[PDB]
């Protein structure tokens, strides 16, 4: 399998700031990634697929990019809602689906 | 707006079996592949199984090979995952999931609520 | 000393590169193959079924 | 010469249900599949759903999965679509269609005029 | 789903010339492409299926070509009744039907 | 849990043929490539062959090229290796195998018990 | 082929000790190695893959490292159950899978 | 056990064409690249050409560059070498070959019987 | 028998561009690096440029550094040399060449017919 | 036509660092070693550094030993010289250069335009 | 190309003797050499690869040695079945495959 | 660059004599030299490479010799077909390929 | 390093005359010199390398001569354009490259 | 719809000759193709179904072959009564019945 590493483990930010979350691959996974948001107590939901495409119904503030093993999730202006746990998921062909540890967004 | 409910959880002894159900509502069940996603109490997310739209092929994560058997029955519109020979690393919340439907995109969009499965003594 | 490249280095291909298939490929099915049904499958009836009793 | 008459529209509030009909004329409804096509005010065409010749199988786009329900009644020559849990993005002119009938070609030949649905308050 | 992008969005021409409209695919669709022309106040009518085959009743000045992701709809000679919005639609297997943005051809 | 039981052993004269089987249980047979691993009486481990998931490709160690043939048949969940033109070296304990399934990692996880083949006079 | 040679042929130690087993490659094999433990009367089982990654369910006292032609399997604290035969197996691309001779672990 | 048999030899005037075949038996032909080796009557050994497993790349000795075309057909389990513009130097006994399959060693293990080609008048 | 035909010649004014081609035939063009050789009207021979088999590296004579660019298209079996900022000393017959293929001998064997380029007004 | 454009100059205080660039154009930059040449206001020239084609070796004048670092990026077709612990003697316009390419001639042919670097307070 | 010279052209010996056949290269071929034995009426068979390694199934009485351009094939004890023509073949990288002249072993 | 000077520029000779053509290098070129024969109206053909080896298909009456800076091409018995312009070309390492001025052969 | 002194510092001359610039090395530099011409505001241009060889594209009126520690650059017929500053450079092996002080040519 | 092309359009031959008419479908039609003979003033009569099976009462001189896209009718020995227009028809499932263009057999 492929080990998914996302850094930082936990970073705090204030409303209106710019926060970027990366995800590191053990080896190349093409551009087949997916970012997940999990509010505590709630099942997680999809934001980005194909590592760059915004899913329908998700605000355009969320933004992802990167290729190969470097992938970053970028938040244009962090709002009080977006405080949650963020996961990066890969679905490369011939390899099994794994997730990251989960970056945490903490207020102030 | 597409709700997946799961049932059949509880607490069982190690090595015992248990059945899970993922009865769906208002979703076109027979035309969509479905997954099972496991979230350990350590907040880690791990994929478990996936079954094709007619159940022609089944895939499992290596950690659960030979122990978990999953199947789909389109007629009454529910999904099953039968558990055999469990152990202490299967204590987790179990999420039903639905593949988005992309040509090559295996991403989950309508997650289920989740049913807790605990094994201890 | 000459700091430049060698303009007369062997520019041809290698006629002794390994001419074989890789015995260690990934010999497995693809777990991430499209698991869904085909929405573009022909939804029309067959006009060529038997018209006789 | 095959003309498709569609009706049942109007203005509805977000979250309320609405029914659209696609009563046909002189077309062999039973042996042909049918399609719903949504033309947004921004001059874009989005495919909505397709129903098989006898209703055996049923497909939807991702944006309308679980919120839209189509049905096919061969008896009185109509195609039906029930429209539920709406919001603003569903405000568009709704076109009926008929797949040409090729072996592998999903192409519409005899389009309907369109019945326009407003989601507003 | 496949984002099916047609360029140019708007191209002006006068009656009698040669005008070509193309449509870009995000990934390979083989030859399962279709073209529709939409005059204002009327539903679109099919012209080309299989990305190259003229539909019945379609004038011979209409012509489609291309494969994979690169396709071209070529006008043999633009006529006064050929001024409308043109769309590109694909029906690739195991994929959902999507349309193009719609190219507008305008007088002079 | 996945166990591999091999059979078809015995003692044969040099130059005769022999059929082997690796009827598997509780494993998703069609989704995994398999190997055959040979352990000589001198406690040396030697790889023999490998067949892909659907049987498209086969690779053999040069020690058995042109003499050994593996065949996979998914329907009854079994693996075959039929031997021709044996000799004194080919006397060893034969294990089944199941490739772990990694992206590029060729490792064996669920080894079989082992079936003994003797070539003598 | 590529010859797998591991040293020492036999290494005896008592419970609680730390032992290192080295495997020498005839030519560079990158990092695609594995270590197997054969308890007599049983088929060998998997311990390490990719020459550094611990398998699932293996005790963490087993450690592997190295790249190229010099690789080492290290046991942090030798345990009463850990007396068996150890092999080094490589699966380098375009080369066939070969095994070593196998080191014996003997009590005291 | 793997045997290679050649055919298609005979007598040809200089400047005519000729086709040579290396139909193989019991060899996993698709996985192995194949060479052609030419032995002149003076007991000298010359290498002719090599084709990869899929036929992606070819390499010829300079003495036959542009005159010899070798092609491999995996489906019929055979190899072809077509000769154009022959002369007195191309009269020899032609052996097929089979690269041993190692990482970096280009050596031949299973030679064929050989087919004789005569260029004279 | 390996023939190289060059084209694209003519007359151009100084400072203008010009493209040259070396469409090869019956040669395994992909395996061989190629050279361009210029023969001045004074019957002198000047080496111009060389490109490797896959185009990884290019080398130019100091008289054409930065003004001449050579590129190779393996798919169409042809070689290109594009010249910019020409002047009077570049008026000559341009010969395509083919490196012999030896380990360390950069010697041309199969030359082309030749293309004449005139720079005047 | 080979143009070397430098940048990154300005005025800095003694003891501060400063980075210079030598972005080249139309030159086969990877195959040529490059030099930096310093021209003092007294109109005297001084050599600074040389970098080999692939970065294997570097040589510096003794007046810049350990304070100047020169690095080359073949992919971006540019040359870098970063100075550390600058002092008053380093006020001069800095030239890029390209070694002629001869077997034993370290002579500069295609000089750059020039970048003025001032150190003061 | 690289020409291969093997000496002597002919070397006669009787049963039980020890003989050495050399192969001299025009330029360094590292250890990429092979030795072939051709009996009359048959295609040559592989004896040594990598200039020192024994091929499978060949009696161990043959031994190879050398590096660079000077290489030696030694038969420890001549046998009645080992009387044939011997060829040395190189496979140096970036150089094409060539063979030697062929040493002959004649009885008595 | 290394400029080649081949001397003398022109030798008249008849059929059957022996002619020697020299090529002088300004600096050592080891043995990396090649000789070309250009008949008028044709592209030159390769005769000698490595300054002593005969190219395939060239009649044996051509012979080359010398190393360092003094290299000679010798035609043992001139034939009526052997009247052409002869160029010496070096390919020394780390130096660019250059050609000689061209020696001509004139009948009688 | 090797200090270079060239004399005279300033050499006044008119159009059509003949000037000689001398460049004396403090120690023998064999024949490894180079002569540069710098026009005001421009990067210096190469004229002579190897102390006697004319660089490409330089008018033939420039001539270099000398060996050892005494070298001369002579302009056959000074042209209005050839009024500039001239620098001599050595690149002797095992020594670092140094430039001259700069000889100026002044009109009249 | 499926479009078949049958070649040649017209094939003239004499009595006793052997003639082969082909039928190429736009896409694979398995074996669901049938051939007909049509004499002037008469409706076409069936010759072969399943593209290979002879109809009752049809002379054995007519034989059909082919599958997929390439099919052929062969009349082994042309007789005077076999001068007519012959067509090919497909009945592939999920496809509508369309019909070919036509090969005509003409006397001499």
């Amino acid at each position: 399998d492929i080990q998914m590493t996302q850094s930082p483990s936990t970073l705090s930010a204030s409303v209106g700031d710019r926060v970027t979350i990366t995800c590191r691959a053990s080896q190349s996974v093409s551009t087949s990634l997916a970012w997940y948001q999990q509010k505590p107590g709630k099942a997680p939901n999809l934001l980005i697929y194909q590592a760059s495409t915004l899913y329908r119904g998700v605000p355009s503030r969320f933004s992802g990019s990167g290729s190969g093993t470097e992938f970053t999730l970028t938040i244009g202006s962090l709002q009080p809602d977006d405080f949650a746990t963020y996961y990066c998921q890969h679905y490369n062909s011939y390899s099994r689906i794994t997730f990251g540890q989960g970056t945490r967004l903490e207020i102030k | 707006q597409v709700q997946l409910v799961e049932s059949g959880g509880g607490v069982v002894q190690p090595g015992r079996s248990l059945r899970l159900s993922c009865a769906a509502s208002r979703l076109t069940f027979r035309n969509f592949g479905m997954h099972w996603v496991r979230q350990t109490p350590g907040k880690g997310l791990e994929w478990v199984a996936v079954i094709w739209h007619d159940g022609s092929n089944k895939f499992y994560a290596d950690s659960v090979e030979g122990r978990f058997t999953i199947s789909r029955d389109n007629s009454k519109n529910t999904l099953y995952l039968q558990m055999n020979s469990l152990r202490d690393e299967d204590t987790a919340i179990y999420y039903c999931a639905k593949d988005w439907g992309g040509a090559s995109d295996r991403v989950f969009d309508y997650w289920g609520r989740g049913t807790l499965v605990i094994v201890s003594s | 000393a000459n700091p430049n490249a060698n303009p007369n280095a062997n520019p041809n291909a290698n006629p002794n590169a390994n001419p074989n298939a890789n015995p260690n490929a990934n010999p497995n099915a693809n777990p991430n193959a499209n698991p869904n049904a085909n929405p573009n499958a022909n939804p029309n009836a067959n006009p060529n079924a038997n018209p006789n009793a």
